């Protein structure tokens, strides 16, 4: 199955994409297949920050971030090959877990 | 003539290996965490630039 | 016959996902580590208690 | 070369060696091959404990301490493969570092 897919929950301007080198102003909550919230930026009360092209993120949010557009509100289902796989992470997200995010592309720093 | 699999029974001596290190600092992080979320309600401005670094990336 | 060699490449690519993954999480406690002794100098109870978790072992 | 060698500075009881299971409480300081100090349980003013047979320890300690008995000074002398080998420990030691301890195993809890 498909390694990241990316749904539109609100698009963005339709224009302006991340590109490499360029650091992703996101807001974001995770969720195990079966719902689970695991976590949200917006808890801690701070936008997440990283540049694309760094390998700093799994390959689920390097791929689908970098197919929204500034302003888009998209739901990521990332496949555990593009998330944390066959180890996962430690008593937070099992073995071979499908993980989705809600993320919003806030801006391009 | 296939000694590749002697390359191989040694590749996976690594990752059990580095496995075993990322699963233990990964470990001391969330106790850390839990540390933090034990007093968040301090509002202290040290342990709240430790929760910064806790979710930010080594780039910032 | 010598598909090993597709074994082998596929765990390289798992030594290099973990050391990233390993580093990144070192990082973040070094850094949380000098945080804390940028205040070391505080006589804090709370810091001091994640200067313990820094350099035990999960076991305790 | 040798995984670990572990050469007496003062000897001790000569009786009480760790068993698996037991936690080890010891005293250290580290040192690169060539002499550089990088850490020392005295300066964070705590003895260091740990459990043989769990895997907690770079195996030139988990070999060293377990030939050490109660009260012995050692010292550890670890190369790579023992230690932390090719990777090396980012920033702090180097890759295909030997690296040699100063240890003193206080008592067996
Ligand atoms: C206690 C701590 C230790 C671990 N930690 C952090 O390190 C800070 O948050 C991050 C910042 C940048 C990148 C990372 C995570 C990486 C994690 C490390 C990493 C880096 C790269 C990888 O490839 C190249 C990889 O695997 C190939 C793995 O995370 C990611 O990329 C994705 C996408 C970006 C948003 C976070 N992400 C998620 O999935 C999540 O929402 C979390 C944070 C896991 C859910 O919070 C938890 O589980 C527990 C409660 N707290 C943590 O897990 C936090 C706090
Ligand atoms: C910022 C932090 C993140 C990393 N950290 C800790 O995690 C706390 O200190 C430890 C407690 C238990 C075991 C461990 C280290 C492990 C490290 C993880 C590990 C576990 C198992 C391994 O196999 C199975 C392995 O590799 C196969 C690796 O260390 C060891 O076992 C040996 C023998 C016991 C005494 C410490 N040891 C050493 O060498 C050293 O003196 C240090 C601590 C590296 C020198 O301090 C530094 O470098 C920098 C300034 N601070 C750290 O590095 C501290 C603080």
């Amino acid at each position: 199955s498909m390694g990241v897919q990316v749904e539109t929950i609100s698009p963005g301007d339709g224009r302006t994409f991340p590109k490499r080198g360029q650091t992703c102003v996101v807001h974001y909550t995770g969720m195990l297949e079966d719902g689970k919230k695991f976590d949200s930026s917006r808890d801690r009360n701070k936008p997440f920050k990283f540049m694309l092209g760094k390998q700093e993120v799994i390959r689920g949010w390097e791929e689908g971030v970098a197919q929204m557009s500034v302003g888009q509100r998209a739901k990521l289902t990332i496949s555990p090959d593009y998330a944390y796989g066959a180890t996962g992470h430690p008593g937070i997200i099992p073995p071979h877990a499908t993980l989705v995010f809600d993320v919003e592309l806030l801006k391009l720093e | 003539a296939a000694e590749l699999m002697q390359q191989v029974n040694v590749l996976k001596l690594t990752v059990e290996d580095l496995e075993k290190e990322r699963d233990f600092y990964f470990g001391k992080l969330r106790n850390i965490e839990l540390i933090c979320q034990e007093n968040e309600g301090e509002n202290d401005p040290v342990l709240q630039r430790i929760v910064d670094i806790l979710y930010a990336t080594d780039e910032g």
